[PDB]
């Protein structure tokens, strides 16, 4: 790990990323008081329960974060992320800004490149909320690598999903109401879901909005999740 | 913080780490030991002489673990001295604790377990030594004689040698004791034991070194002279024939 | 130590801090011209009681504190700051004698007003009286405070509050100091005996 | 180990036919200096659950933020946070009834006297007592400080015994409650005029009540009381 | 694969921990068992291998308290490792919070400890299955476990060699047995008949079978012998 | 090289498969399981006649009732009795009462895999299997077979080194639902008497049981020699 | 607490009473004092209950080991200094012993030693130890040959405790005998002091100036 | 200084019959001279025949239960569901009490059941976990009333026939479940009177074969 | 305090050596031999803290056992007190310190010459002629420091003692139940079995 090859690069994260590219889509997107995240779950059998494999974890009360690539790795993180969470808070007094937050991942995350006896992550993660002054949309790559989001996606449908972003971005530079973004990205989710249709696939969804969550994290469910869901089945057929 | 294991086996089921450590016994000097009715004698070869070597210092190759047991070793000597202070340390442990000395089985045991936890622990590798253990336990007048290897493995032995030529002397030793007349006598034993080396030392008093050990704490070591009137005999007696 | 006369209070513009200057050992005035007045951030100020050495201590690894905190979140809140005093006064009350008062302002929310007192409790408030000398002066503060004053009527109300702990306790003596925090920086005051005794 | 410092006093409580009802005046005492009159002693956890606490306030704020991170971690990877996997009472108190044992047993003890009120998923009420030493108990009435000693006398009247929890209704339940509050602040020294009281019903849910005062005292008859004997004017 | 399956620190360049999916290889060849449940209950019917007919059957099924417990394949001893773990978890939760831990909780744990192996030196990932089912405040609950730290959610599922015959029968059977609501016997001849679909040299018997079921008022048991002649 | 707790393509532990394989190597050693008790019986293998064969213990006391045999690197056995005889002398001080045998199995075997680099201080496994024989109240006799691979299982009857194959197959036919202690002290030197490269003596070859009776008792080289002759004119006839 | 033993040709007899106090309050009369270490060896129970019970039946647990490991009976010499040097580890720390350790070994004869919780071993001939003990040693020092018979070694044990049982206030309950010989121990059973004192008086004639 | 105990008084009694025997304890916990519950439940059905009470310092007597009960739960897993003999759960307690020997389970506890011979068995322990086979036995604040009465009415001390002039004790007869239910509540009915700390309730419960079974009486509430 | 006294004569060091151990209020021992033989010209009397007083002495002859199989040589009467007193200057600072008072009585038979050192608790070592630990020297000293004379023979050393040890049982209230009285010269260790009335 650890080892520079000649080029400069660290060929054990390149490796790493190759495992999040063979990962299911996750994306997000950042809309005018908070952030949405969705993601594909691809159903391996009829056998799953639906609505009950949650891969979309909570980070205090007010992050959501996401990602493809290796689910434990994911979680791994997430669990580190809750203890740095508190870790703040409880000191600090103040829920975690999301720009801190997502400094201390990528610390971390790079951490696991600095030595060859540990291995990267196997996950890119796209994790943002709503904090003391504005909303965040950040994604955080094995190099240990994040920047901030208009919108972000990783995984097979990276760039169909990227691509439909673009669009967004362009054609909507006044911002995206958080209902809007959801049934957004439910769309950019069901388009995506192209590169990767050999299997059928459950769509999940959460979001972090001022008006319309509060603040607080939150699992677009039941109405609001079947419009998303109606509104993408219409621009598929 | 080193423990890499350095112990392992291999496909066909050994760890040669265990084995390069009986090859290093099989290089050393030759050891033997053999038990009377009611006495244990030890022998040792010793490379030369060398004619500009001081011997009264210099490592002689029978130990005393304690007043009444000692112990004889083939293979690496800086090793042997690791083996020889533990030895030394849990024998008057014993003593502390239990109030009577160690037995030779004990003891025996006690060193095994080393050389056994040398082969399973990480950051170690095995001792390049065998031994020969030998005394009477206390208010005991029946003769013990135990080996141990580098494996860990020990047992009771009427006769047994170790070290370079080992195998040779162990054939001639096949044939030189009986289980039913075991040498009655000291001077009987000490014959036997000689004689056992003579086939492997290629001269006569000069390499050989014997020490007798007797029931209560009674053991000495042999000086020349005395090692020389074997040697005298023997050479005649086979003449004869 | 401080043993002390100190207080906090809010205002419309923000916040003044206030103190005598007097730390007494015995009897024996060490120092009658201490500033109890502590910065830990440019505009976040505490005032101290109990002992220096731990006062200080503390005041000093705050700042360093809040300093990182600066360095890699920007600016840190009044509030911010005071959960950092509490979290070490309660996570060590078995070796800290320490009363601290914390003030500061951010523009959003302008005058804010923490007290620590022994426990290692916080308690956010309009104003605050600390030290020896607060004892005397529960009385006229509450019955003379009021929110929102003007900055000429409250530093009125620090010096009169403050004259009269002075006047009653042998512990709290000196000059009058304080700070005043607004938006229009940081501005550092003080009264003389000849003034404040003839109030 | 340590020593109370600033302190919070009687935490009344009892049980009516649906849920349950707790209620602490609203004072940080200092020795005998009254000196913070805005503290909440009551501490609500879920929409189920309140917990009063009496004692040290440093100790006190330490366990309220411990309480605010059990949900905020029962709500974890957990999609029934608010509804089956929701925190309950019979949980939160183990839960502290567990750190305040282990706290006595560092010879460290949170110098506090909790009482966990609430009604559990399945309507029961709950109410449980715990305190510094990790001492657990409970009955149909519960107080701390002087109201174990003149609070429960007076609750206890109401509900007796477990068969008069079905009788007592909530008006007449709360009613007591209000009143032993005021006897205690008549009676004890390190009492607030202000308190603040909580109901976990069943149907009705939690209402919590801040910012009440105790109202209808008997005073009259001092202006009658001359001297400590034979004084007659 | 020479440098890149040598340890589970290592990443080919494909993007793959070996030493991961070898250990998976243990599973594939362990002796196949099966989970399914209702509304009311979750079965686990599981068979078991022998070394001869002088040896014993080795149990595949560990319960972990009393409302949940579980079946494996693949090393035993990593499944008693894990089984213990998940006792102490479920332990902890009532302990500390006198509160029966959620099946679904129980997943996420399992899920983090396996991982830990996959990413730290020195330890090798767990090489054994788990098929966990449990009756807890949400109802009935069957859970798929891998070394990986995949750990899924369903109605059914089989694991171990020869598995995939009786997880298609699963796929099949579906709309039936998610409604064998109240019924617990009934429950149990399902999950053993899926089982046989996967069976194939011999032929289920007393010794062989071993069966679980937790369920709405019944707290996981096991039967085996002489208890499970009622089903073959 | 490459790790030693490292995984085979085809799931395996290299270590624990290249375990067996110096257990393979091991002097035999068979049990035999009855309602009258558990005989075990092991080949001494004396490597020089000189040796005195009676040092040579490949069957110990675990408990008064609890006896095992071993087979292979018979030096690593050391810390598993230790260890066995401490674990079943703990818990009898903590319970006041004998420590099952099947337990008694399971804590030697959680030990076997403890390796590698909980707090797994030991460089390899043991490379050497035991037959555990004992009886308990709640399941009667019983023998277990714990290889370095931390598992066991329970036998009726069986055979562990050098010649287990062709000694598990004569068990298998051999052995029946109700054979006396007496008939399963002759098969097992029977059985032994075929695999053993030497022609069994009461000196190449030790006999034990444990009855609920009397618990565990290594038969004296004087008692089996009795029954070696015993085979002999048992074999002569037919 | 009455606690004693002694060595004689016929081995060694030990005795005890049964009484436990919590001050005045006689909280018990059916205490086991003697410890049955195991089948060759006994400890009595004098100072701490619980420390002597748990230590000694520990040492029972040491002795095991010890035999299994050496397959040789453990010497009294080597079972009693397992105990001592244990409890001497702990010295300083509050824990309470006086206790006889007895045993019969072929090598070493009919041995006792004695152990206090200061770390004190040592080897002797008669022991009496706890609030009884002056009494106690009176009667046992009068009586005491190397020649009693087993049966009035087992007599005059009994009877010291008796002595003891019947002045002191912290001893009574009954007595409980044993006797140790090379194959082991044989409990000579227990004993109500009541009944005991009554018969004794009457058989001896001694206990004149008490009323019966 | 910071005292970590402290004394919820309460009352318990075991006693042990032919082929049953019971466990019974007041129902009142308090401190100094209040009432904190007159219903806290005090003796504990533990599983596997085996009940249990812990009496003194309620909170160190809740953690000493709580272990147990888990004792018995990890027996279960970690040999096979045997169940726990008595005698061998017994000898668990003192483990466990002796743990804490410098800093002990301020308690005194008890527990009963049936031997492995299916006859009633009672043992008492110490707070360091000093244990004995018990046919009687009181514990807690009115220990010191109770015992004389049962050392007279169980066992028949100081009892002589009439007109035997002293010399034939009376015999010592095996009472039943419902003789010895007669004394226990006699016996808490009279402490009930003479001890401020025993009173409100007395809930028993009696362990056969058939099982663990309880009886709950009222008790003077002053 | 029991009765520790050396005396070093021409020959030899004779150390007396009282023989009652008692716990409160009774003597439980009549004929103790508070003693150790570290190396066969090497003699430890010892006096001080129940169990301490034992556990020390065997500890300090198991190392000198220990060395003197080592190196198959016997250490300097001189060398061993120098090492005995190490150990206890450790003690002093430690966690809980060994209270046990010593007499180390030997002959250096390098230089032929017998040799006595006392040693108290603190690990505070002097070579004398005649010593004695505890309240023994105030009865004792004021007639050693007048009948002894270096070149005394070993029975004017025995008669000396006596005299020494009746004076402690005529003022002493303590009744230490006689000496042991052992002799440590060029041929080794032997007790003198008869000091009874000598």
């Amino acid at each position: 790990m650890s080892v520079f090859s000649p080029d400069g690069r660290n060929f054990q994260v390149e490796y790493a990323v190759k495992a999040v590219e063979n990962g299911t889509t996750s994306i997000g997107i950042k809309c005018n008081d908070g952030v949405v995240f969705a993601v594909e779950k691809l159903i391996t059998s009829k056998l799953l329960v639906p609505q009950k494999n949650v891969k979309i974890q909570v980070v205090d009360r007010h992050i959501g974060c996401v990602y493809s690539g290796l689910i434990p790795d994911g979680r791994h993180l997430v669990n580190r992320g809750r203890e740095e969470a508190a870790s703040f808070k409880k000191l600090y007094k103040t829920p975690i800004p999301i720009p801190a937050f997502a400094d201390r991942l990528g610390q971390y995350v790079q951490a696991h490149t600095l030595y060859n006896s540990v291995r990267p992550f196997g996950v890119s993660t796209i994790f943002g909320g709503v904090d003391k002054n504005g909303a965040h949309l950040y994604m955080l790559e094995p190099s240990g690598s994040y920047w901030g989001y208009k919108g972000a996606a990783t995984g097979k449908g990276r760039q169909s999903a990227k691509a439909e972003l673009e669009k967004l971005v362009d054609h909507h530079p006044e911002g995206l109401s958080a209902r809007e973004a959801v049934k957004q990205a439910a769309k950019i989710i069901y388009l995506a879901h192209e590169d990767n249709k050999e299997k059928d696939f459950e769509l999940e969804i959460s979001w972090c909005s001022l008006s319309e969550t509060n603040g607080l994290h939150k699992f677009v469910k039941g109405d609001l999740l079947q419009e998303a869901i109606d509104f993408a089945q219409k621009e598929i057929n | 913080g080193y423990d890499r294991a350095l112990s392992i086996f291999s496909p066909d089921g050994h760890i040669f780490q265990v084995e390069y450590a009986l090859e290093a016994v099989k290089r050393g000097t030759c050891a033997v030991g053999v038990k009377g009715k009611n006495c244990v004698v030890l022998g040792c070869e010793r490379r030369s002489t060398l004619k500009l070597q001081d011997t009264r210092i210099t490592p002689s190759k029978v130990s005393k673990i304690d007043s009444h047991v000692v112990l004889s070793f083939s293979g690496l000597n800086a090793d042997s001295r690791i083996l020889i202070e533990k030895a030394r340390v849990e024998a008057q442990s014993h003593r502390l604790t239990l109030e009577d000395p160690v037995t030779v089985e004990y003891l025996t045991r006690y060193v095994a377990g080393v050389q056994q936890r040398y082969t399973q622990s990480g950051g170690v590798r095995p001792f390049g030594v065998s031994t020969l253990i030998a005394g009477f336990d206390p208010r005991d007048d029946e003769p013990k004689l135990y080996q141990t290897e580098p494996s860990g493995i020990y047992s009771s032995w009427s006769a047994q040698t170790i070290g370079r030529n080992s195998k040779t002397v162990r054939e001639f030793l096949e044939k030189n004791y009986d289980r039913k007349e075991p040498p009655a006598t000291v001077e009987e034993c000490v014959k036997l034991t000689v004689r056992s080396l003579l086939e492997v030392v290629q001269t006569g008093a000069k390499n050989i070194e014997i020490t007798v050990v007797k029931p209560d704490s009674d053991i000495v070591a042999l000086s020349s002279e005395e090692i020389n009137q074997y040697v005298t005999q023997i050479e005649q007696e086979k003449q004869e024939q | 130590s401080l043993g002390t006369s100190i207080m906090a209070v809010t205002f419309k513009d923000g916040v003044i801090l206030g103190a005598d200057s007097r730390t007494t050992t015995g009897a024996y005035i060490a120092n009658r011209v201490t500033d109890k007045l502590t910065r830990v951030h440019d505009k976040i100020w505490c005032c101290r009681s109990g002992s220096a050495a731990d006062t200080q201590a503390i005041a000093d690894i705050v700042q360093y504190h809040l300093e990182l905190y600066t360095s890699q979140y920007g600016t840190p809140s009044t509030e911010t700051a005071a959960s950092v005093f509490k979290e070490l006064c309660y996570e060590n009350k078995d070796n800290l004698t320490a009363g601290i008062i914390v003030a500061g302002y951010d523009d959003k929310n302008k005058g804010e007003v923490y007290t620590i007192p022994l426990g290692g409790s916080v308690h956010k408030l309009p104003y605050a009286i600390a030290g020896s000398g607060s004892t005397f002066i529960y009385g006229y503060c509450d019955k003379n405070f009021r929110e929102n004053m003007s900055k000429e009527e409250t530093v009125d109300f620090i010096k009169h509050s403050l004259s009269q702990a002075i006047k009653w306790d042998g512990s709290s003596g000196g000059v009058i100091r304080m700070v005043v925090l607004t938006a229009a920086g940081v501005e550092r005051l003080i009264f003389y005996p000849d003034e404040y005794e003839q109030l | 180990t340590q020593q109370p410092i600033v302190t919070g006093t009687s935490v009344i409580s009892m049980k009516y036919d649906n849920g349950v009802i707790i209620a602490a005046d609203n004072l940080g005492s200092y020795g005998s200096l009254l000196r913070f009159n805005g503290v909440e002693r009551l501490i609500p956890v879920g929409d189920n659950t309140v917990v009063g606490i009496s004692g040290d306030i440093s100790d006190m704020q330490h366990i309220e933020r411990l309480l605010k991170d059990l949900v905020t971690e029962n709500a974890y990877d957990n999609p029934l946070a608010d509804a089956e996997e929701a925190l309950e009472p019979s949980y939160i108190f183990e839960y502290l009834a567990t750190v305040m044992y282990q706290r006595r047993s560092k010879m460290n003890p949170l110098w506090n006297a909790i009482i966990v009120a609430g009604v559990q998923s399945n309507g029961d009420q709950f109410l449980r007592y715990v305190n510094l030493l990790g001492v657990t108990y409970s009955s149909p009435t519960l107080a701390t400080g002087f109201g174990a000693h003149m609070a429960n006398p007076l609750l206890r009247k109401v509900v007796d015994r477990e068969s008069d929890i079905p009788k007592t209704t909530v008006q007449v339940a709360e009613e007591a409650i209000v009143n032993a509050m005021r006897v205690l602040y008549y009676r004890d020294a390190r009492s607030s005029r202000n308190f603040s009281l909580a109901i976990i019903d069943k149907n009705t849910g939690l209402t919590f009540k801040k910012n009440l005062q105790v109202e209808n005292m008997k005073w009259d008859f001092a202006k009658d009381i001359k001297g400590y004997g034979t004084q007659k004017i | 694969r020479n440098n890149y399956d040598g340890d589970t620190v290592t990443f080919s360049p494909t993007g793959r921990l070996f030493q991961v999916e070898y250990a998976l290889e243990a599973i594939k060849q362990g002796s196949v068992t099966v989970g399914l449940r209702s509304n009311t209950h979750a079965v686990l019917v599981a068979l078991k291998r022998n070394a001869d007919e002088l040896s014993s059957y080795q149990k595949k099924i560990i319960k972990c308290d009393e409302h949940m417990g579980l079946s494996l394949a693949g090393l035993a001893p990593d499944a008693r490792v894990l089984s213990n773990y998940l006792r102490q978890q479920c332990n902890y939760s009532s302990l500390v919070f006198n509160r029966k831990l959620a099946v679904e909780r129980a997943g996420h744990l399992l899920c983090d400890k396996a991982q830990k192996n996959t990413q730290s030196y020195g330890g090798r990932p767990y090489g054994v299955g788990l098929l966990i089912i449990g009756y807890d405040k949400s109802g009935a609950h069957l859970l798929e476990f891998q070394p990986s730290g995949n750990v899924t959610e369903l109605y059914g599922t089989a694991i171990g060699a020869r598995s995939q015959g009786a997880k298609t029968y699963l796929e099949r059977t579906l709309d039936t047995f998610i409604k064998i609501d109240g019924n617990p016997d009934e429950l149990i001849k399902a999950g053993v008949e899926a089982i046989s679909q996967s069976l194939r040299d011999e032929s289920l018997t007393v010794d062989n079978l071993s069966i679980a079921i937790v369920g709405k008022d019944t707290p996981f048991t096991i039967y085996d012998g002489e208890a499970v002649a009622k089903y073959i | 090289d490459r790790g030693v707790s490292t995984f085979s393509p085809e799931g395996r532990l290299f270590q624990v498969e290249y375990s067996l394989e110096a257990i393979k190597l091991g002097s035999t050693a068979i049990g035999i399981a009855t309602k009258e008790g558990v005989v075990l019986g092991v080949e001494k293998r004396a490597t020089s006649p000189l040796l005195e064969s009676d040092s040579i213990e490949k069957i110990v006391e675990i408990d008064r009732h609890i006896g095992c045999a071993m087979s292979g690197l018979t030096a690593d056995a050391r810390s598993m009795i230790e260890h066995a005889r401490t674990a079943a002398v703990t818990h009898n001080l903590y319970y006041d009462e004998d420590i099952n045998v099947e337990s008694l199995t399971q804590s030697v075997c959680d030990l076997a895999l403890r390796f590698g680099e909980e707090e797994r201080l030991m460089s390899r496994p043991f490379g050497v299997a035991l037959l555990i024989a004992g009886h308990d109240a709640d399941d009667g006799y019983q023998l277990f077979h714990a290889e370095p691979s931390g598992t066991f299982y329970r036998y009726n009857a069986k055979a562990i080194g050098s010649g287990s194959e062709g000694a598990q197959a004569e068990l298998l036919n051999e052995w029946h639902s109700s054979l006396t202690l007496k008939e399963a002290e002759l098969l097992v030197l029977k059985i032994l008497k075929q695999v053993m490269e030497e022609k069994l003596d009461e000196n190449n070859a030790q006999l034990s049981c444990i009855t609920k009776q009397d618990g565990f008792k290594i038969y004296d080289n004087e008692k089996t020699a009795e029954l070696i002759k015993e085979l002999k004119e048992k074999e002569a006839a037919e | 607490t009455t606690t004693l033993a002694f060595r004689f040709q016929g081995g060694i007899i030990v005795a005890v009473d049964s009484r436990a106090t919590a001050g005045n309050w006689v909280a018990s009369q059916t205490v086991k004092k003697v410890i049955e270490i195991n089948p060759f060896l006994l400890g009595t129970m004098a100072g701490g209950a619980a420390d002597c019970q748990f230590w000694e039946t520990w040492l029972g647990s040491q002795c095991r080991l010890h035999e299994l490991r050496e397959k040789e009976r453990i010497s009294v010499a080597a079972a009693s200094k397992i105990l001592s040097n244990l409890v001497y580890q702990y010295k300083g720390a509050g824990l309470s012993m006086g206790t006889m350790i007895c045993g019969y070994t072929r090598k070493e004869g009919p041995t006792i030693y004695y152990v206090d919780s200061d770390g004190t071993r040592l080897k002797g001939d008669i022991f009496c130890v706890g609030s009884g003990q002056t009494f106690a040693y009176g009667v046992l020092d009068s009586n005491y040959k190397w020649d009693l018979s087993v049966e009035d070694a087992l007599y005059l044990g009994k009877r010291s405790i008796l002595a003891a049982a019947h002045r002191d206030a912290y001893s009574g309950g009954s007595v409980n005998l044993y006797h140790v010989t090379e194959d082991g121990w044989i409990y000579h059973g227990n004993h109500d002091v009541g009944e005991l004192f009554w018969k004794v008086k009457e058989e001896e004639g001694s206990f004149n100036n008490v009323i019966g | 200084q910071f005292n970590p105990y402290g004394d919820n008084g309460g009352t318990i009694l075991g006693i042990a019959g032919e082929d049953f025997a019971v466990l019974a304890g007041d129902t009142r916990n308090i401190t100094d001279y209040s009432i904190n519950s007159r219903y806290e439940p005090k003796v504990f059905d533990c599983g596997d025949n085996i009940v249990m009470s812990a009496n003194g310092f309620a909170a160190d007597g809740d953690a000493l239960v709580k272990r147990f009960k888990n004792s018995v739960k990890w027996y279960h897993f970690d040999h096979n569901d045997k169940k726990l003999s008595i005698n061998s759960a017994a000898r668990n307690i003192q483990h466990l009490l002796y743990g804490k020997r410098f800093f002990p389970y301020y308690v005194h506890t008890i527990i009963a059941g049936l031997d492995e011979d299916g006859k009633g068995a009672v043992y008492s322990f110490d707070p360091v976990g000093s244990y004995e086979r018990e046919q009687c036995r009181a514990g807690g604040a009115a220990a010191s009333l109770i015992m004389p009465f049962l050392d007279n009415q169980v066992n028949f001390k100081n009892q002589y026939e009439p007109g035997t002039n002293g010399k034939v004790k009376k015999p010592l007869k095996y009472l039943s479940v419902e003789e010895v239910i007669k004394l226990v509540r006699d016996s808490f009915t009279s402490a009930t009177e003479r001890h401020i700390q025993v009173g409100d309730g007395l809930e028993i419960l009696i362990v056969t074969k058939d099982g663990v079974r309880k009886e709950f009486y009222e008790l003077k509430r002053d | 305090m029991d009765i520790i006294l050396g005396i070093r004569v021409q020959d030899s060091v004779i150390l007396a050596s009282s023989k009652a151990v008692t716990r409160g209020i009774s003597v439980l021992k009549d004929s103790d031999d508070k003693t150790r033989q570290l190396s066969p010209h090497t003699l430890m009397s010892f006096a001080g803290e129940a169990g301490d007083t034992v556990q020390f002495a065997e500890y300090i002859q198991a190392n000198i056992q220990l060395y003197s199989i080592r190196e198959d040589y016997e250490l300097s009467p001189q060398a061993v007190s120098s090492f005995v007193r190490q150990e206890l200057a450790k003690s002093i600072r430690s966690r809980r310190p060994y209270q046990v008072n010593v007499l180390i009585g030997g002959y250096d038979k390098k230089k032929n010459k017998p040799e006595l050192y006392q040693i108290d608790y603190l690990g505070t070592k002097v070579e004398l002629p005649y010593g004695a630990h505890g309240y023994s020297g105030f009865y004792t000293f004021s007639l050693l420091d007048h009948h002894y004379r270096p070149d005394m023979t070993t029975e004017e050393g025995l008669d000396l003692l006596k005299l020494c040890v009746q004076e402690l049982e005529k003022r002493m209230p303590m009744d230490f139940k006689g000496v042991i009285v052992k002799i440590v010269d060029k041929d080794g260790i032997r007790q003198v079995d008869d000091f009874q009335a000598q």
